[PDB]
Order: structure tokens, then C-alpha cells, then sequence
């Protein structure tokens, strides 16, 4: 009766969903991010590149990192439950390892 | 016109024509047989700035 | 004895009486959020070469601390800790006596389970004016928190029973 | 403009915007900081912070 | 048929377009709930079996 | 009492030639006691629908249909086509229309730059006038139980099966392949003690 | 000698008051309609508006 | 005899207006103003642009 998932599952608690940013793949992509612009900041890197690029560059990450996107939200939220309603009717049943 | 008291702040106007069972006096039964009175209006914030 | 190399001594002994345990009222958790100098529910922890504060044990409240910690956003130095600790548990201390006052409710039981999870979401900048209405104990701590169903659900799930 | 919710509506303008930038608490999981501005119109829905 | 053919009362679905009489703002989308409910109740028809 | 055959089987054509005997059944003397049914007509249609879909699907569903309950489809216009539709002949509009956007109608004016009209059509859908609605995206199995519950099923496309499908405007409106076979025109039977079919069915 | 009814009857007299709240089955209209006034006064169970 | 205002009001005591700061209204849009550049002055903001 139990099925594994390789992330993490929190049950929603309200019917009418808004864009919500705690979820552990916002915090992967703005983790990524943030390296990304650790990486150009870093001073063996950036006396390289104009002033202008670097400026762009930092925007462009901030822009990134701040996308509206609820894909992250409904993978653990609601892909769980789907998965769920549509395993028991499947030719062929899962099969599954730790 | 109140700022931000909230306390204070209106939440309907009610009009009244009947009397209920058998209630004579007005101020006995104003509060329950009372009908609701407004209508929002919308403005463009376009034009007003 | 010996085992695995590691030595026993040859004797034996152990402990004998257990400590009667007390409940957890209004007045221990206003005390708790005021964080005197005397006492705190925070003990500091050293290095043993160096004699420098590197980390701190958390007792209770402040064990609802389950999300990241760049969300918490903490000071690093052990003294700028302790004292946002201390700015932001008096908001709080505040706004739960908002709602219970002292003259009331001196004598309740509180729910642990509740207090944790709202000391974290408050830290954590989230929803947590709907823990407030079960702060005190009704009949049983995990009864009140089955009963609820819906939840912020990131501290409580209920399984069934 | 007359209604008596327009100073929550301008707060909650500027949170909208700034969602994942800067963090406020909000009262439940209905009214969150993504929710539009326009629906906050009863005085019930003003929130604490 | 035999029941209706014998009392005395009468259904007349105008008393209940005639008391409503109101109307919403024309920029209003959100239908008013008068022309909604009225949608809803069919007061032309006359079938009452 | 159905019966189902593996042949086509018409309403002439299969009481002229004589179909049972062909199988090997006897013969039934007065032949008052069987009517044949026409299936001729759900075949292109199944065709038309696998064209579509894929056929493991819509053959399940189509099992589930009972032929021995009438019911037929109502094909109507796109939207726009439908709102001039009314605004012309203004007697068609039902009375579950909103009262704002029935009286605008009756306008008898120009209403393309009123805007009040405009975005009451921009409000407007078809399913608020109509229940039953296809709308192109309706699984086959739940047009089959539509069409099994209830006489007239509305529908906005002409990929459908099981039952004849009737126009609801006149041809103008309607932009669509020129269908005439499965498709009436826009103005618009008892069964026997036995009653022979192509289709088995479960229901 | 016997005849159940689902309802209450009471001797018949026209010159009774229509809001009459004594009356069952105008009690129960006043009651629904007065629950419907507590779920949509607040705007706490209709986001979106 | 009483007429309510959102709005302060002040008597004028000239007949020959000239182009004045001190009211309500050019407070208000000189706080706005400040804190956009607030906002675009801040170090998480400013390296972006």
C-alpha cells in the first residue's frame, strides 16, 4: 500500500492555491543561483568582464531566482496525490526500490 | 469618515417598512426587519493621477 | 569485562529515584520569552582549547526550529544573537497577552506542541495567528491537535489516530 | 476615494510586488502575500502586521 | 390536477420580479446577485406539477 | 429484446435480403415480431471518431450504449455565430440568459462600440445556457452515459457517436464541414418484441 | 379515523399576518436566510472576488 | 447644517492664489517619491541596474 518518492510530500491544506516560494526546489534554484553570483563577484573572475556585462549579469540572476513559476509548488503539493489516484488502475503495476 | 480606526468603520445601512409577529413599537423590532442599502462604484486610477 | 576493546570497570551502579514531573503553565511561558540574564532557554557551548562560544543547546520553547536557517537570518556573534533573540521574543510575549490576558489565564496549561510551532512559524515569518486559538489545553494535547484536520501542516499531519 | 479599506489596499499593493524579496507574517494560508490587493475589502481581512 | 382545480391559491411568479427591481454598475462583471438568482429561479415558466 | 449480429444491418436492406436466414435462422413467418435497426450511419461516425482518437478507447465506450432508448445530438454554432444568431430572430433566446444581455440584445442597434455588450460577450459562456456540453474535449465514455441519460445532448463539434445529429441554427452560422449525412436540417419510433443490431452492448 | 401529516396545521383564519414567524414554514425561511447573511458577511469563505 | 469631508480643509485668505507646498496632498507625493529612491538605493537592489 506504500509508495516512495524521491522528494519530499507536504499535503496541502487549502483548496485555492497562491504562489508560495517554501518549497525545497525554490530553495535549490535560488541556491544556484546565488553560487552563480558568488562566482562572477569573485575578484579573480570579474576584472575580466566590463562593468556594464557584470551588472546585466547580476540582473539577470536576481530575475531568475525571482520567476513565478508554480511547477515547484505542485510537484509537493499535488503530483503525489495524481500518482497516487492513477497507481491502483495501471496494466502494470509498480515496481519499486529504496 | 474614519482613518484607520477599525473599530468605527461602517459595515451596513439597513431601511425598514414592516413590523414583525406582533411587536408595536418600532425600536423593538427596527433591528431585524431592516433591508440593506448600497452599491460599489468603480473609478480609473488612469485618469485620476 | 572487555568488548571490542573497549574496557569495563568491574563494578556496577545506577540510578534510583526519578524526579516528579510539573506542568507547563501561562506564567513558565512568559517567564520563558522573557529572557532574564538569570535564566534563559539557551546554554552556550565552548571550545575546549580556545574557550570561545561556537554553538548553542536549545531547550524549550525554541525547539520548533525546523526550516533552513538563511530563512531564520540569525546574527552570527553569540552576544548580537542573544540579543535579537531577546528584541524578537518580546513581540511575541506581547501579542500572546494580547489575546490571553494574565488576570485570566495565570493558571492554564499550555500546549507544548503548540508553543514550539508557533515560537518557529513567528521566527520563521509565517502564518501563525491561527495557532493561537490552540495554545491552551482543552482536554488532551494530542486530541486537541488530531481534532484539528487542517493545519499549516508543516508541523502537524494527522495519519488518523 | 471613499472606501473605507483603501489604506490596507495600498499597503498590500507594495507587498504583492515584493514577494520573495521581502517576508511579512500574514494571518492565515487564504490571505497570503500573493493574494491581490483587491480582495482585501472587509474590515475582517485587515491583517496584524 | 384535481387538488389544483379546487383551492383557492394561486401561483404568481411576478411577485418575485417585482420586488427585486434592482440592477448593478455596468463595469461590474461579477453578475449582481439579483440577476443571478433570478437566472436561477426561471420565473417565466409555469409549470408547477 | 436486442440482438447483435456481425453484419451491417440496415433498416430496408436487411428486411429486403434476408439476413437471418443467411446466418441460419428460421423462419419467423409474420415478420411483426423483429425490426431491424441502422447502424450504417454509427460505423462512418465510429470511423470519423477514430480518425481522432484511438480505437480501444471508443470502442469501450460505445459498448456501454443502450439502443434501445432514444436520444439525438444538438450541434450549435461557435459563439459569436450564436450571439448574432439571436440578435437576429430575437424570439430564440432562452429565458436562462442573463436579463442584462437579453435586453442589450433587443438593442436593434449597432453594438460593436457600446463596450457594455462587449464585455458582457467577453463574460459570456456556453455552458452557463447549456448543461450538457461536448465542448471537443469530452471523453467518449462520457458522451455515451450523456446520451444514454436524458433526450437532447448539446454539443459544439461534430465529432460525436451514437445518435443522429440535428442543427440548432441555420447552415450560415455554421462554418463546418458540409456533413449532410450524419447532419439535418435545421426544422426538425416504437420497437418490436425483437430488435436486430450490428453492436453488442452491455447495458 | 386518522390522518398523518409531515407538518403542523392550526384552524383556519385568513386575516393572519404574512411575517407571521410563529408560522413552521416561515420560520424556516427567516432562519436560512439569516445563516446566508453570516457566511458572506465577513468575505472570509470567498477569495477571488 | 454639517457637511463631512475625507480631506482637510483650510480657509483661504487671499484672492490671488499663487503655486503653494504645504498641504496634504504634496506631502503625500513627496513621501512616495522618497521611497522609490529608498528602494533603489538599497545594496540588495542597486548592483542589479
Amino acid at each position: 500500500e506504500v509508495l516512495l518518492l524521491p522528494i519530499d510530500h507536504q499535503p496541502a491544506n487549502v483548496t485555492t492555491p497562491t504562489l508560495d516560494f517554501t518549497n525545497e526546489l525554490t530553495n535549490w534554484r535560488a541556491r544556484v543561483c546565488e553560487l552563480m553570483k558568488n562566482l562572477v563577484d569573485n575578484q579573480r573572475y570579474q576584472p575580466g568582464w566590463t562593468q556594464s556585462l557584470v551588472s546585466s549579469m547580476r540582473g539577470t540572476l536576481d530575475k531568475l531566482k525571482l520567476i513565478k513559476s508554480m511547477t515547484p509548488m505542485y510537484l509537493q503539493q499535488l503530483a503525489p496525490v495524481e500518482l497516487a489516484v492513477i497507481a491502483p488502475m495501471l496494466p502494470f503495476p509498480p515496481f519499486q526500490v529504496p | 469618515y474614519v482613518r484607520l480606526d477599525r473599530d468605527r468603520v461602517p459595515t451596513m445601512v439597513g431601511v425598514t417598512r414592516q413590523s414583525r409577529d406582533t411587536i408595536t413599537q418600532p425600536a423593538l423590532s427596527l433591528s431585524t426587519t431592516n433591508t440593506t442599502v448600497g452599491v460599489p462604484l468603480a473609478l480609473d486610477a488612469r485618469a485620476i493621477t | 569485562a572487555n568488548v571490542w576493546g573497549v574496557r569495563l570497570a568491574d563494578s556496577l551502579s545506577s540510578p534510583t529515584i526519578e524526579t516528579r514531573t510539573r506542568q507547563y503553565t501561562l506564567h513558565d511561558l512568559c517567564s520563558d520569552l522573557d529572557a532574564n540574564p538569570g535564566r534563559e532557554p539557551w546554554k552556550p557551548l565552548r571550545n575546549q582549547r580556545t574557550n570561545n562560544i561556537v554553538a548553542v543547546q536549545l531547550f524549550r520553547p525554541l525547539q520548533g526550529l525546523v526550516l533552513d536557517t538563511q530563512l531564520y537570518g540569525f546574527p552570527g556573534a553569540f552576544d548580537d544573537w542573544e540579543r535579537f533573540m531577546r528584541e524578537k521574543l518580546r513581540v511575541l510575549k506581547y501579542e500572546v497577552l494580547r489575546i490571553y490576558p494574565i488576570s485570566n489565564y495565570s493558571n492554564e496549561h499550555v500546549n507544548v506542541f503548540v508553543a514550539n510551532a508557533l515560537v518557529g512559524a513567528f521566527l520563521s515569518n509565517q502564518a501563525f495567528y491561527d495557532l493561537l486559538p490552540l495554545l491552551i489545553i482543552n482536554d488532551t494535547m494530542i486530541g486537541d491537535l488530531l481534532g484539528t484536520g487542517a493545519s499549516l501542516s508543516q508541523f502537524f499531519q494527522s495519519h488518523g489516530d | 476615494t471613499t472606501d473605507p479599506c483603501a489604506p490596507v489596499k495600498a499597503f498590500m499593493t507594495l507587498a504583492n510586488m515584493m514577494v520573495g524579496f521581502e517576508t511579512i507574517p500574514m494571518d492565515n494560508q487564504i490571505y497570503t502575500q500573493s493574494r491581490r490587493a483587491s480582495a482585501f475589502s472587509t474590515p475582517h481581512t485587515w491583517p496584524r502586521c | 390536477v384535481l387538488l389544483q382545480r379546487i383551492s383557492p391559491l394561486q401561483i404568481d411568479p411576478t411577485i418575485i420580479s417585482n420586488t427585486m427591481s434592482t440592477v448593478s454598475e455596468s463595469t461590474t462583471q461579477t453578475l449582481s446577485p439579483a440577476s443571478s438568482i433570478l437566472g436561477k429561479l426561471r420565473p417565466s415558466n409555469s409549470d408547477f406539477s | 429484446a436486442y440482438i447483435a449480429v456481425p453484419a451491417v444491418v440496415d433498416s430496408r436492406s436487411s428486411e429486403a435480403i434476408g439476413l437471418l436466414e443467411s446466418f441460419g435462422v428460421d423462419a419467423g413467418a409474420d415478420a411483426n415480431d423483429v425490426s431491424y435497426q441502422d447502424h450504417d450511419y454509427v460505423l462512418d461516425q465510429l470511423q470519423y471518431m477514430l480518425d481522432g482518437y484511438e480505437a480501444g478507447d471508443v470502442i469501450d465506450a460505445l459498448v456501454h450504449k443502450n439502443w434501445l432508448h432514444h436520444s439525438v445530438y444538438c450541434l450549435l454554432p461557435p459563439k459569436s455565430q450564436l450571439l448574432e444568431y439571436w440578435k437576429s430572430n430575437p424570439s430564440a433566446i432562452p429565458d436562462n440568459v442573463d436579463r442584462r444581455l437579453r435586453k442589450r440584445l433587443m438593442l436593434k442597434k449597432d453594438l460593436r462600440k457600446d463596450d457594455e455588450y462587449n464585455q458582457l460577450a467577453r463574460a459570456f459562456k456556453i455552458s452557463d445556457v447549456y448543461a450538457p456540453l461536448i465542448s471537443s474535449t469530452t471523453s467518449p465514455m462520457t458522451m455515451i452515459q450523456n446520451l444514454n441519460q436524458g433526450e437532447i445532448v448539446y454539443t459544439t463539434t461534430d465529432r460525436v457517436i451514437g445518435a443522429r445529429i440535428l442543427l440548432y441554427a441555420p447552415r450560415k452560422y455554421y462554418a463546418s464541414t458540409l456533413s449532410f449525412t450524419m447532419t439535418k436540417c435545421i426544422i426538425p419510433v416504437p420497437h418490436s418484441r425483437f430488435n436486430v443490431g450490428t453492436f453488442p452492448s452491455i447495458a
